[PDB]
RNA sequence: AUGCGA
């Protein structure tokens, strides 16, 4: 798995450098990091996408309807943490500003 | 730039029944600054401005006793240039239901407004240069165009260049 | 029937006439520069489905 | 949105799970019967597609609420369909049950104690308990009930160890466990498991052969015949068309007697509901009505065409009101009739029609499914570039927004906008009143909303809009005093008024130019008014980072409308946090 | 606030004991009774309520029908996009459901 | 480390003929009230010596991991990578002759600046990075023997396809393999076709 | 009174009531009316107030 | 199974408690103190006056007026505690912490009180002073807060008219002052909260 | 899920997503009235004050920073090193 | 949906 995340790495760079485009190894290297997530070569597809735990990404993605059915005949619960999913139902995205909940400080006297 | 507009009043009718809107009023209890831009026939004053809002005709349709008119709706004012009364194709039709009005916008150049030389090099005008603040030439002359030389350089439409210096020589 | 045909460039009729395709046959001569109102009838297109390859050959 | 009118109820998860007949009959606000739609040329059908009942419609009030077109939140009614049919989502998932099962003693074709132990490695996948799940396989030992029970207690034993360990080293919960990894290991063992469920070609548990099970595609399955060789070896053991009716009675008793597997099986983590798998679950023996505010008619410009939906379902009530007839039938003929072979075309009536309304459902849910440009059903509603999800979901349209094409000007800022005094004029921002900004709102009113920084409308605190569009400066300068004026509620008293003012030199915006092909193209600029223009003035040491151009390019201009999405557009967003590309962090 | 608050921002009802938001309705008020917000799902049948073997006071809320119900009082408003509303239209024809907890009831 | 501030990171010589402003701008004394300057420089001192002890890659000594697993970088002054702390190690010695020049900094208070500017452009919690990375691979790609540009691109990123259609695998040859030697194992592995060696097939169908 | 910022999302009781003596009951009303005393809800306090005389003895 | 829903209408149709007479010569003691826990919205405007805030933003408006949740008419608070969005501080801070929505200025807040309710029930004996006297009802005060009535039909026939003349007892006197009734029902669903009482039972 | 005050390890400094939620939710605060605790000195934008008010640090706002398992880490803006 | 502007 290590030496197919470095041929990753490699390659991209290789596919950037011919065009002479500089681009930051933590994009290159994050990404190569999240098609080994599981331990293979997960691509980013559709296939890959199943076996992400949000129902909703995989719905609002591709085959929507067979993402919906493979969920209800699952029971499935949405933890609704996808910034997609959260975005249907209408709430604060998790990401960045709303990654952190703000309380206040009152005078009790 | 001019405007077509259809006023049909069968567009969806349904032959002899159907008919009894005719252009004009009934009712006397509307409001009579409607003649301010429709004639007492219902058709518009041809040369009248006009702007959003405004009454471009009016007619009377005996199942409602009122009298209404279509609006014009646009972002900007015209006049009218043609009004058209169509009783033609018809068998009888001798209601006058269509009638062609056509809508007179004028364009004055402005800033966002695109301007191309014969050379493809298309360019919005970014703003009405004062003539005082343009430059003078020792001619006595300012410029009615400014472009940009840095234009060029990519474009490579040098044969803009020779139709400058071509129609200065054909115009001296 | 030929003024629908004419009005909508859908032909279609039980041979297909020998033709790639059923619609975009008619042109709105579109006259707002007499430019194009010339260069209207001397365009002559490929066909659409060959716009609808993706290759470029 | 209003920042007055708080709400502390937020949705946390969203379950998914089938409906159920009596639960939508108890919640239907009526059955719809009649595949009529209007009524005496112009009114709605009672009962009908456009029953009252179903929402608020041409000034007659909602049957169910009293509530107006404008006010009514409508509500859903149900058909009671005529047979069961087949759900089209899980006919792909029923019908490899169907060939799952075994037709002589109703179990699944697995041996029992493997049955068993799969119900164990997905128990203990519930819990994600993988490491334990791989584990189980290990237990080991003609095979006598004593022998078979006695791996079904050392494989319960297991699960209750495992269990009772993980819970007290807190390593999942009553409430589950779930990742990734959980999920891919489920998904493996599930087709593994279905392999195995179709892989027994004759049964195993009562030895006996099933027939062979054949699909016409969408609607309909046969039952294939039997190898005397295979049938006189089932009676010292001791193609054929079949209703949707009797899937649903064979299906209802595999899955209850499975229902022991089957608890972990449909469920991925714990159905801490002890709901029964019930078979009913892939068919249909009723049909829903959607809310009538989601069925109103196609009306483009002045064309009015039905919708179709309407179309769909009333299709779906004529051949179930035919099948209805049918059964008038039989309460026509079936005294006894004893030679009436009459009824031999009324049996085509029952293959073509039961097959028909099938296939109509099915036309309903997937045009793909059904048998020249059909009315989409509500998967193609769902679907493909649009997908609901993406073009109304994903991404929308917005108030608060405009778009122009955009011309230079060096002598603003880098990191301002110059916004032509149409939007200046057209574009507010709701400021609630206080001490501090009571004299700028006082005069932005008093200019109204033809003028500078005005405003355009004045809402109150108890909820009212009150539009200056045509109020005279003499009006506006009455309400100019009212701004401040005291409490008179106490459901509002905690509220101060809101100001529409228009959008001034103090505001920022949200500029978008379409690539958005990255973050960097999308920045907020404090908004410069500026006089006599037309376009969207925009300085030239932004547009490398665009990637636009004066030849005629356009572009969004985005306001917002709360003070977070100020903040974060003048301090996250903003033009200046954008110097640099995160591509490379070469300056943009 | 580009996504939600400037285009369909809706406070809808969803019923908290049942966790669907397209069931709620507003009840029908009388002479001396106001609009009161009752979920369908979580209201007994008046022609039932274990009337056989069987009241609060403040159960029975009248559907413009005319029918008499028992419960239904426990549905409140929560902020959510219109669409999601237009997802029970579908998806509750497709015989599946929105569980749409919160609180915790 | 966050791309839009490491741009500077490691030009140490600019810094220095900036000294006094950075020093203005990241002054130290607000702010070590509040976290540790020892713990993680004193882990460097000793990993520095370990790695000095190990300066082969697979048969090396591990014992001591880097310093940025050990200790929260933006809490202890001087965890860092252990290449930009060698880099800023070996610029100071290499240039103790520009610290034979200055008007009295020191690698020492300098080390300390830069240390600081590290701590202080660290990635900040909760960033985007996801669609920040997935932006920042897509852009410039619309600028676009073996498979190049967006095919090649496609085929690793959108499909991991497990058949490349150019699959190729490079080989070292050892310093001593002569060229001459590498020409004839070139020989020796290409495949030869039957086909490859026919000059002329001729059938003569008799019956 | 009809929305969050005046009416109270939800209400649960911890306890099976507690049925307060007369004693406590005016002892309560007492220290209730008379911290408040210390807005139409007044018009209500008058009427604890009559409940307070009613409680008392004598209208 | 089918005795799991019939035990979800006895277990949640429950009635808490059975007000009884005081002495068994008083009235019923409907009036009890119950300790609940609400939850509440904090403006910013309370933000210096928090628990004054909870007060009278939501707790002011509920006296005198019936929740169905409590079952009565709150008759007043007592102990308000706001509940502490963070704990490591022991109980008795300066200051408390709330969380503030991710979208408004505006906090929600859990609270703890105890709840003063006229909790009265069908067959409490009560006692009222005559508010009125129709020959459909009898109008009397409980408390000099209640309104009661106690119409003709559920009235004793026994009962004599004295002409809105005036009704005499079945004793031979007219009716004065103070009637004592049992409860037959409680109308709560107008705008007030009228209970109705019989004379009969 | 309450991280001991003593127990807090995250970044000392606040970020600039925190420094921009927090002057958004307080900005709104005391443009709904929420009592100013430094002088207005002039100025009309409620954004402008809650910027003001960050440079005092009398902001009574906390940052509940949330990990990923859930725990959390209240901090006062007080504490936080501003910038 | 066709053409088309960027
Ligand atoms: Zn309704
Ligand atoms: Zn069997
Ligand atoms: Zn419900």
């Amino acid at each position: 798995v290590e030496a197919a995340r470095n041929t990753i790495v490699n390659e991209i760079n290789n596919v950037f450098s011919r065009y002479a485009i500089s681009v930051s190894f933590r994009h290159l290297d994050l990404i190569a990091d999240m098609m080994t997530r599981q331990g293979t070569y997960l691509a980013f597809n559709r296939q890959g996408m199943e076996t992400s735990t949000s129902s909703f990404m995989k719905m609002s993605y591709e085959t929507t309807c067979q993402f919906l059915t493979k969920a209800v005949l699952d029971n499935e619960r949405e933890q609704l943490d996808s910034p997609s999913a959260r975005i249907v139902v209408g709430k604060l995205n998790n990401v960045g500003t709303g990654s952190f909940d703000v309380l206040a400080k009152v005078p009790n006297a | 730039m001019y405007k077509t507009e259809k006023v049909d009043l069968a567009l969806n009718r349904n032959r002899g029944d159907p008919i009894t809107q005719h252009f004009g009023f009934g009712n006397d209890e509307w409001p009579k600054e409607w003649l301010e831009k429709l004639d007492e026939d219902g058709l518009p004053y041809i040369g009248t401005y006009v702007e959003e809002g405004d009454p471009i005709c009016a007619y009377f349709d005996d199942t409602l006793n009122k009298t209404k008119i279509k609006t014009y709706h646009s972002s900007e004012p015209a006049y009218i240039e043609e009004v058209n009364l169509i009783g033609d194709e018809s068998n009888k039709f001798q209601e006058l239901q269509t009638v062609s009005i056509k809508y007179r916008i004028r364009r004055t150049p402005q800033i966002g407004d695109k301007f191309s030389s014969r050379h493809g090099q298309k360019g919005v005008c970014s703003r009405k240069w004062p003539t005082i603040d343009m430059p003078f030439s020792e001619t006595g002359i300012q410029p009615d165009i400014i472009i940009n030389p840095h234009a060029f350089p990519s474009r490579m439409t040098i044969g803009m260049f020779v139709e400058s210096l071509a129609g200065k020589a054909g115009a001296l | 029937k030929m003024q629908y045909f004419l009005s909508t460039g859908n032909l279609v009729s039980q041979s297909g006439l020998d033709l790639q395709q059923v619609s975009g046959y008619t042109v709105v001569a579109e006259k707002i520069n007499f430019y194009r109102f010339i260069s209207h009838f001397r365009m002559v297109h490929r066909g659409s489905f060959f716009a609808q390859l993706k290759t470029t050959t | 949105m209003d920042i007055s009118k708080p709400v502390g109820s937020e949705i946390t998860s969203v379950d998914f799970g089938i409906l159920t007949a009596k639960e939508i009959r108890n919640l239907s606000a009526k059955q719809i019967t009649n595949p009529t739609v209007l009524d005496n040329l112009g009114h709605p059908v009672s009962g009908g597609l456009y029953d009252l009942a179903l929402g608020a419609f041409l000034r007659n009030l909602c049957s169910t609420c009293g509530l107006d077109e404008k006010f009514c939140p409508g509500h859903q009614g149900h058909i009671e369909l005529p047979v069961p049919c087949y759900n089209p989502l899980f006919f792909n998932q029923l019908y490899i049950y169907l060939r799952a099962s075994c037709l002589f003693c109703h179990h699944f074709r697995l041996k029992s104690v493997e049955v068993h132990r799969y119900a164990c490695k997905l128990r203990l996948l519930q819990y994600g308990l993988i490491d334990e799940s791989y584990k189980l396989d290990e237990i080991t030992l003609d095979i006598s009930s004593t022998l078979l029970n006695e791996l079904k207690s050392k494989r319960s034993e297991y699960v209750d160890m495992a269990i009772a360990k993980a819970l007290s080293d807190g390593r999942t919960t009553e409430r589950g466990s779930f990742t990734a990894t959980v999920n891919d290991e489920r998904k493996k063992l599930v087709h593994e498991f279905h392999k195995k469920l179709l892989s027994r070609g004759k049964c195993d548990n009562c030895g006996m052969f099933s027939p062979k099970f054949r699909k016409d595609g969408f609607t309909k399955i046969f039952e294939t015949a039997l190898n005397e060789k295979q049938i006189t070896n089932n009676r010292v053991k001791g193609s054929t068309y079949i209703l949707s009716t009797e899937v649903k009675n064979i299906l209802d008793t595999v899955f209850r007697k499975e229902q022991c597997v089957l608890q972990y099986v449909f469920h991925s983590r714990p159905n801490l509901s002890r709901k029964l798998v019930k078979a009913d679950s892939f068919f249909m023996d009723v049909l829903v009505v959607p809310p009538t505010r989601f069925r109103l008619p196609s009306k483009l410009g002045e064309e009015v065409h039905e919708n179709s939906q309407n179309q769909l379902l009333s299709k779906v009530l004529t051949t179930s009101l035919l099948i209805r007839d049918l059964n008038d039938d039989l309460s026509k003929l079936q005294k006894d009739k004893v030679s009436l072979e009459d009824r031999r075309v009324i049996f085509s009536r029952l293959m073509n029609a039961f097959v028909t309304i099938q296939n109509d459902v099915n036309a309903f849910i997937d045009s793909t499914k059904a048998q020249k440009v059909p009315i989409p059903g509500v998967k193609q509603a769902l679907e493909k570039k649009e997908g609901l999800f993406r073009k109304h979901m994903m991404g929308k349209r917005v108030n608060y927004a405009a778009r122009s094409v955009i011309s230079p000007d060096p002598n603003i800022e880098t990191n301002e906008i110059g916004v032509p005094p149409v939007f200046a004029v057209k574009l507010t921002y709701p400021e609630p009143v206080t001490a501090y900004n009571i004299a700028e709102l006082r005069q932005a009113v008093i200019n109204g909303p033809d003028k500078w920084p005005g405003a355009t409308q004045i809402q109150n605190e108890d909820g009212s809009l009150v539009s200056l569009i045509g109020m005279s400066v003499e009006q506006r300068k009455a309400l100019a005093n009212q701004l401040l004026t005291p409490s008179s509620n106490v459901s509002t008293h905690t509220l101060n008024k809101k100001v529409y003012r228009h959008i001034k030199n103090r505001d920022v915006v949200l500029m978008n130019r379409q690539p958005t092909l990255h973050k960097a193209s999308m920045m907020g600029h404090k908004v410069r008014v500026l006089p006599n223009e037309k376009t969207l003035r925009l300085h030239y040491a932004n547009t490398g980072a665009y990637n636009a151009d004066f030849d005629g390019d356009e572009m969004n201009m985005h306001f917002p409308q709360n003070e977070n999405a100020r903040a974060e557009a003048l301090n996250l967003a903003n033009t200046d946090s954008q110097y640099l590309t995160p591509t490379s962090g070469s300056p943009v | 606030d580009r996504l939600l608050n400037s285009s369909d921002y809706t406070q809808a009802s969803v019923c908290r004991e049942c966790g669907s938001i397209l069931t709620t309705q507003q009840s029908v008020p009388r002479i001396g009774s106001i609009s009161t917000v009752c979920c369908r799902r979580c209201s007994m049948r008046f022609e039932d309520a274990k009337k056989l073997l069987t009241e609060d006071g403040e159960k029975i809320f009248i559907d413009d029908s005319q029918i008499w119900e028992d419960g239904q009082g426990n549905k409140f408003v929560g902020g959510n996009e219109t669409t999601t509303v237009a997802i029970p239209f579908v998806l509750k024809y497709l015989d599946s459901e929105l569980s749409a907890m919160g609180i915790r009831l | 480390i966050d791309i839009t501030k490491e741009s500077h990171m490691t030009q140490f010589e600019f810094c220095l003929d900036n000294y006094y402003a950075l020093l203005k701008k990241y002054n130290p004394s607000a702010l070590i009230e509040h976290l540790d300057v020892e713990s993680a420089l004193k882990y460097s001192k000793k990993t520095l010596k370990y790695r000095k002890k190990h300066s082969p890659h697979y048969k090396q000594s591990v014992k001591y991991d880097p310093v940025l697993a050990k200790y929260n970088p933006a809490k202890y002054l001087g965890s860092v990578s252990e290449n930009f702390q060698d880099k800023l190690e070996s610029f100071l010695d290499k240039n103790s002759k520009l610290f034979k020049s200055s008007d009295g900094v020191n690698e020492k208070k300098f080390r300390a600046l830069m240390q600081l500017k590290y701590m202080r452009s660290l990635i900040n919690p909760g960033e985007a990075v996801g669609i920040i990375a997935s932006q920042s691979v897509g852009e410039p790609s619309t600028q676009m023997n073996v498979t190049l540009g967006i095919p090649r691109l496609r085929e690793i990123v959108m499909t991991a396809s497990a058949a490349i259609k150019t699959p190729q695998m490079t080989l070292p040859i050892w310093n001593d393999v002569s060229d001459e030697q590498a020409d004839t194992f070139c020989k020796s592995i290409s495949k030869v076709l039957l086909s490859e060696v026919i000059d002329k097939v001729i059938v003569t169908e008799t019956t | 009174t009809a929305t969050t910022l005046n009416t109270p999302v939800v209400i649960h009781a911890t306890q099976l009531p507690q049925h307060v003596s007369t004693d406590e009951v005016l002892q309560f009303l007492e220290s209730f009316i008379d911290e408040k005393e210390n807005t139409n809800l007044s018009s209500s306090i008058s009427q604890l107030k009559r409940i307070q005389r009613d409680f008392k003895g004598l209208p | 199974n089918e005795n799991r829903e019939t035990a979800r209408f006895i277990k949640k149709h429950k009635k808490q408690v059975t007000n009884p007479i005081d002495e068994k010569n008083g009235t019923s003691n409907c009036i009890v103190r119950v300790p609940i826990a609400l939850y509440v919205s904090l403006a910013p405007m309370y933000l210096e006056n928090p628990l004054q805030g909870v007060m009278k933003q939501h707790l002011n408006p509920l006296v005198m007026k019936y929740n169905n949740k409590v079952g009565g008419v709150v008759l007043g608070y007592e102990g308000l505690k706001i509940l502490d969005a963070d704990p490591l501080s022991k109980e008795d801070t300066s200051e408390k912490l709330i969380k503030i929505t991710p979208d408004t200025p505006f906090g929600f807040t859990w609270c703890h009180v105890n709840l003063y309710v006229w909790q009265p029930q069908v067959g409490d004996v009560l006692e009222g002073y005559i508010f009125i006297q129709s020959a459909s009802h009898i109008g009397l005060l409980i408390h000099d807060a209640f309104n009661a009535s106690i119409k003709k039909n559920n009235i004793p026939v026994d009962w004599t008219f004295v002409h809105l003349g005036h009704w005499v007892d079945s004793n031979g006197e007219p009716i004065d002052g103070k009637l004592r009734f049992t409860v037959r029902n409680v109308h709560t669903t107008g705008r007030v909260v009228s209970v109705d009482g019989t004379l009969i039972s | 899920k309450a991280i001991p005050k003593d127990q807090r390890a995250t970044t000392p400094y606040m970020t600039k997503y925190e420094r921009a939620r927090i002057l958004g939710t307080r900005a709104l605060q005391i443009s709904m009235n929420a009592p100013v605790f430094v002088d207005l000195e002039g100025e009309t934008d409620p954004l402008r004050i809650a910027m003001k008010e960050l440079a005092e640090k009398k902001i009574p706002l906390v940052i509940r920073r949330y990990l990923p398992d859930g725990s959390f880490e209240d901090w006062s803006v007080e504490e936080l090193i501003v910038d």
